[PDB]
């Protein structure tokens, strides 16, 4: 009712008095409705799941990160093609992409202890390679240049470089009855549920 | 028909490359987006350096668009490295050197380009489409 | 090799929460509070006023 | 077993559809003994991935009985250029490929 | 007077506002205070960390930029309305009805031929709500084109689509006359409150006492502009997030880096000033001819766009005054390093142009094997990455016991697409190994299935009626409690129907 | 249609007075008043129901006759929304609106039923964490205050109660006492 009000009221405050149809009306409501988010239980006590919203920084001690594949972030969202101020960019413009890609600078330098990052390299259907987004890449790219690991002095910068950004990289099984999770480990898993498909002990 | 050379085709008018199995056509398409964005070939060569976003590539699947887009990439950045190092040990990247007059303005352009990677043209059939429709509404005629 | 999955020695507490008086006091509204955060959920239950 | 189905139920009102498969097929021990069973690895991955999709439907429907009539409609008449709906991969490990 | 507060942390930024707070009060109780913030979870934050410092948050008001500009404009100028008649909305409706008219002009042909098709008026509709939005963007950034365009010249050196643009909103200005709603707007308010602060003698009344901005890290340059007018006045309190210590905007000309140079920025306690740049000396040497600096850090150079642009129009207040409050990081875990880094303006990653360089490793940094502040994770299904992450999240829970769940925050590029697997595999979750969980941003309309079925039942006139349809409408809990009808009832309903012969249509008229 | 009866309706409400001092709502200005106040409040310690109920049963006549309270525990802010502040010779006061449909005729809407209405709903702790609140708040934001010295009350207004033939229909006024606060604020931080 609200959003309905909404609508007809600022349709009246212009002074429109031709005949309007109901589809019009409808399409409005439709559009108004999905632009609409609810964002009441951001800091209620829980762990916050949620988009990465613009100007949005708040100090977490652990920040992670979903969805990072290529292609899904940077959001990119395409000028009207008529917009003059598109065509020739000025200082204090804003768009999207540049939204996005501060935004990713953001949730990087507001994690006080632990920052994770996950994105989807192979593909499940076709056991095919995907790649991550050009933001995750520079940034382990950044990291292996920076940094070596303990007994990699003697070889060279590239060397270490693969070696230390192979380090970091943990590709986990397909499947969650997998035997390989239920392993001493760093992705030894908490859930007892598939262990027993894991240990293969049924009757047929 | 005539033995295609990625180095020395010319980038003018209308070309078709016929690429047999095995023959391994993405790495073609990758030594040809190298030297559009940087220009080489002489006569072969096109006018203008042209940008990431300026050039347009059409995949079959998204499977394939996504490898050629992260071949791509990889390419760029190999490329870049070894412009900035002068010494590589791929044969293709050694001509492209051989063939580049100023390494550290090669080197420049290559990482721009590294860094508008995610706006690449790369698309499909139907997104090229789709993305056509939507740039021009006014002239196509359809909604927003 | 044997498989054995880990335990989780500390429960994490719900304790800590951010609440309203209706949120404390009437169960009954459900999600009705996060849809509108200003909605009148003093009166409930609406009868015949044809 | 009819209490049972009903606590199913339950679950399925409240928390969601996929929710409720884990729960019965934990109760059932459905996966351990597909695996024991020749051949069950493959109907286990379909389970896992209609189990999936519809959490996806479900997500985006008005009523529970919607869902299995969207279902029901699905399964009359399949589509096979739908990229969502390919089959899976049936096993990781290094096998005869066809 | 304007201050500009500096840090690269927020909350050393929140107890700066604590402590301004705590210092110096608001005589009257009724007077709310004013924080301008764009997003509501900072809102939500500030009122948390408020509260909880000072024991109480009540009576903040918490107004957008734009609305906060407009109601100084509202409290300063007189014979201002409360509303603005030139906004997204009304705008809409003001060309829906001007396009028609002006479509017989020879200027707007392109814009008749995309008119021709559309019979049910849904192109006009969205073309003025597209319009609409560039008018409010230009009203926002571009205030001289559109007072160029009132006059009836045209800027040259623009694009081609000014050609139709710059009559229609001639036009609206003509038609908003003609209704009786009020000319004023924001381009013209800007110029008139800007001269009517300057020539002032005293502060006029109805103006808050102080003004603090926070959260907000880009601000157009005109709403700079008559912060810098209203500073003189009233204080305003800005609390901008740096992340870089040293100034690592660009320069407009050499007499900017010149004057640049002059201003340093004081201690926030200490009482002891620091240069902008780490070399004076060699300040002019990082600039290059154009102007636009070279930052030392390529992950801040590549992701630092927004704030740079931001950062240089802050530097170009004449009359405000800048203080620093940040904090040094220790350099103790990769995380740390790569903040560290960042922080100081240095890149450590080696180039190995040099065959020396290039041969040994020592010069870049020791790894600790066992650290894991910062970790990258494949998975294959966004399902199989939300079971992935649970364990994590366990783990980490078990590893730190001061950790709680309120700590932890999970952001996704789209919520909606993740938030079904989200569900799925948090509740799936047993009693023992539960972890509460909470969404946000998710789409309202999706929120209760009431919200869909009413856009349905507007769909009413066009339908063909089939049978399951108007089942599923019964399948909705309220609409068979509202005509008495039971699952009980509802299967011999569906029975009868099935059986009945009912497949489709309402009657012969439908 | 409804327009001849609510323009009545709201006349009757403005001039209509809330306490035995007579102050009325259209009396007090625009600077002395403010609509729809937020605060929140937060909870140091635990908070449990029986400990709150056995605290606030002595105090109040009203809670006694209530039923024990019944909440899980909770720890944290807590959100509220006050719909008047408005101050009348230097004393703060507190009005809340209630539209709940008591009853179908006037006598559901007398100072027994009201009472009995306000058992039914437990307003009677929201009211006292509104005081608790307002407390906190002038307090805080008031360098020389005093409880006894400025404040008035709690008003709740129903707004089909109120008559203007019959003055004490519609309105209900009650000052929780100062040490059941003081308890309460002992309470909430320690
Ligand atoms: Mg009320």
């Amino acid at each position: 009712e609200q959003q309905w009000q909404a609508i007809i009221a600022e349709g009246l405050g212009a002074q429109y008095g031709d005949a309007v149809p109901l589809s019009l009306l409808r399409d409005e409501l439709a559009q108004r409705l999905d632009q609409e988010r609810i964002s009441q239980r951001f800091l209620a006590g829980p762990v916050n799941i949620c988009t990465l919203m613009p100007m949005r920084s708040i100090p977490f001690k652990v920040v992670c990160l979903l969805g990072m594949n290529d292609g899904v972030y940077p959001r990119q969202l395409a000028p009207l093609g008529f917009d003059l101020m598109s065509q020739k960019p000025k200082r204090g413009d804003r768009s999207r992409r540049d939204d996005d890609r501060y935004l990713f600078l953001e949730a990087l330098i507001s994690a006080q202890q632990k920052l994770y990052i996950s994105y989807i390299g192979r593909s499940i259907q076709d056991n095919s390679e995907r790649f991550p987004s050009v933001l995750v890449q520079e940034l382990i790219d950044y990291i292996g240049q920076s940094h070596y690991l303990p007994g990699d002095e003697a070889l060279n910068c590239d060397e270490s470089e693969a070696r230390v950004k192979a380090h970091l990289t943990c590709l986990h099984t397909r499947m969650p009855f997998d035997p390989q999770n239920y392993q001493p480990g760093e992705r030894q898993s908490y859930a007892r549920e598939w262990l027993p498909a894991a240990s293969q002990a049924g009757k047929a | 028909a005539e033995t295609l050379d990625p180095l020395r085709l010319p980038l003018q008018g209308e070309r078709l490359i016929e690429a047999s199995a095995g023959t391994g056509k993405t790495f073609t398409i990758a030594a040809l987006y190298l030297r559009l964005l940087l220009g080489l070939g002489g006569s072969a060569a096109f006018p203008r350096p042209l940008t990431v976003e300026e050039l347009l590539v059409v995949t079959f699947t998204e499977a394939a668009t996504a490898e050629l887009r992260g071949r791509i990439r990889s390419n760029i950045h190999e490329l870049r490295i070894a412009c900035l190092r002068e010494t590589t040990d791929n044969p293709l990247y050694e001509r492209l050197l051989e063939e580049i007059d100023d390494k550290a303005q090669a080197a420049q352009w290559l990482l721009l380009a590294e860094r508008q990677m995610d706006e690449a043209a790369v698309f499909t059939i139907h997104g090229f489409c789709q993305r056509m429709l939507n740039l021009n509404a006014f002239e196509s005629g359809m909604l927003f | 090799a044997e498989l054995n999955a880990k335990t989780l020695q500390r429960l994490p507490g719900d304790n800590w929460r951010v609440t309203s008086y209706s949120g404390l006091q009437q169960r009954g509204h459900g999600i009705a509070q996060d849809l509108m955060p200003r909605l009148d959920v003093d009166a409930a239950g609406v009868a015949s006023v044809v | 077993v009819v209490e049972e189905f009903d606590g199913y139920r339950q679950i399925w009102r409240k928390r969601g559809v996929m929710p409720m498969l884990r729960a019965l097929m934990s109760a059932r021990n459905i996966a351990e003994n597909l695996l024991a069973t020749a051949g069950g690895e493959r109907r286990l991955t379909d389970i896992l991935h209609i189990s999936e999709l519809l959490q996806e439907a479900g997500t985006q429907l008005e009523s529970e009985h919607a869902l299995v009539r969207w279902l029901s409609q699905h399964i009359l008449e399949p589509d096979s250029n739908a990229s969502s709906q390919q089959m899976r991969l049936e096993s990781d490990k290094h096998l005869v490929q066809i | 007077m304007l201050r500009v507060y500096h840090s690269n942390r927020l909350d050393v930024l929140e107890a700066l506002m604590e402590f301004i707070v705590e210092r110096e009060r608001l005589d009257d109780p009724f007077e709310p205070e004013m924080i301008l913030v764009q997003s509501t979870g900072m809102a939500q934050w500030l009122q948390m960390t408020l509260s909880q410092k000072f024991g109480i948050a009540a009576n903040i008001d918490f107004p957008l930029p734009a609305s906060f500009i407009w109601d100084m404009f509202v409290r300063v100028l007189p014979e201002i309305p409360k509303e603005s008649a030139f906004n997204k909305q009304s705008m809409s409706w003001k060309l829906m009805t001007l396009l028609p008219q002006l479509l017989e002009r020879e200027d707007f042909t392109l814009l008749r031929h995309y008119l021709t098709d559309d019979s049910d008026k849904r192109k006009l509709f969205q073309l003025s709500s597209k319009a609409a939005d560039l008018f409010d963007q230009y009203l926002v950034y571009r205030p001289d084109w559109l007072a160029q365009w009132e006059t009836g010249h045209l800027v040259e050196g623009l694009g081609e689509a000014q050609a139709w643009q710059a009559p229609l909103w001639k036009a609206l200005v003509e038609y908003t006359h003609q209704l009786g709603q009020p000319r004023w707007h924001r381009a013209n308010l800007y110029q008139r409150f800007i001269e009517t602060l300057e020539s002032a003698t005293t502060c006029p009344p109805g103006l808050p006492s102080r003004v603090f901005i926070c959260g907000i890290s880009a601000l157009p340059p005109v709403y700079l502009q008559a912060l810098q007018a209203l500073g003189k006045h009233i204080e305003i309190h800005l609390l901008f997030t740096n992340p870089c210590r040293y100034y690592w905007g660009d320069i407009k000309d050499p007499a900017y880096l010149a004057k640049l140079l002059t201003r340093q920025r004081r201690h926030s306690f200490e009482d002891r000033e620091l240069p902008l740049f780490r070399d004076s000396e060699n300040a002019g040497q990082l600039f290059n001819s154009d102007g636009e600096q070279d930052v030392g850090n390529p992950l801040l150079a590549s992701w630092g766009k927004l704030g740079r642009d931001y950062i240089y129009l802050l530097s170009d207040l004449e009359s405000s005054q800048e203080l620093d409050a940040f904090v040094d990081v220790t350099p103790d875990n990769l995380l740390h390093n790569i903040q560290s880094d960042i922080l100081e303006l240095e890149n450590r990653a080696v180039a190995g142009v040099n065959i020396e360089e290039f041969s040994r490793s020592d010069n870049k940094r020791p790894l600790d094997p066992l650290d894991s502040s910062i970790t990258f994770h494949v998975c294959h299904s966004p399902q199989r990455e939300v079971e992935v992450l649970h364990d994590r999240l366990l783990a980490m829970l078990e590893e730190d016991p001061t950790l709680t769940p309120r700590d932890i925050i999970v952001m996704v590029a789209d919520i909606d697409s993740y938030s079904p697997f989200i569900q799925a595999v948090f509740g799936s979750a047993p009693a023992d190994r539960y972890l509460p969980y909470a969404i946000s941003d998710r789409r309202a309309r999706q929120s209760h299935p009431v919200l869909e079925a009413f856009i349905s039942l507007l769909s009413l006139p066009d339908s063909r009626f089939v049978s399951e349809d108007v089942l599923a409408l019964l399948d909705v809990p309220v609409l068979a409690a509202r005509f008495d009808i039971t699952e009980e009832g509802l299967r011999y309903l569906r029975q009868w129907v099935n059986e009945s012969g009912i497949r489709w249509g309402i009657d012969d008229d439908n | 249609q409804w327009e001849p009866v609510l323009t009545e309706w709201i006349t009757a409400v403005l001039q209509a007075p809330l306490n035995e001092t007579g102050v009325s709502l259209s009396q007090l200005s625009a600077r002395n008043k403010q609509v729809e106040m937020e605060f929140y409040l937060p909870i140091s310690e635990p908070l449990i129901a029986s400990q709150l109920d056995t605290l606030i049963r002595q105090f109040d006549p009203l809670s006694a006759g209530c039923p024990p309270l019944e909440f899980m525990q909770v720890r944290g802010m807590l959100k509220g929304f006050i719909d008047l502040v408005f101050r009348h010779e230097g004393r703060y006061y507190l009005l809340d609106y209630k539209s709940n449909w008591l009853g179908e005729d006037s006598s559901a809407y007398t100072q027994q039923a009201m009472a009995a209405a306000m058992q039914a709903h437990r307003y009677d702790l929201q009211y006292q964490l509104y005081t608790l609140a307002l407390h906190r708040y002038l307090r805080h934001r008031i360098a020389d205050y005093d409880y006894e010295h400025h404040f008035g009350g709690v008003i709740y207004l129903f707004l089909r109660g109120v008559d203007k033939e019959h003055p004490q229909q519609g309105i209900y006024t009650t000052r929780p006492n100062a040490g059941l606060i003081a308890l309460m604020d002992e309470m909430f931080a320690g």
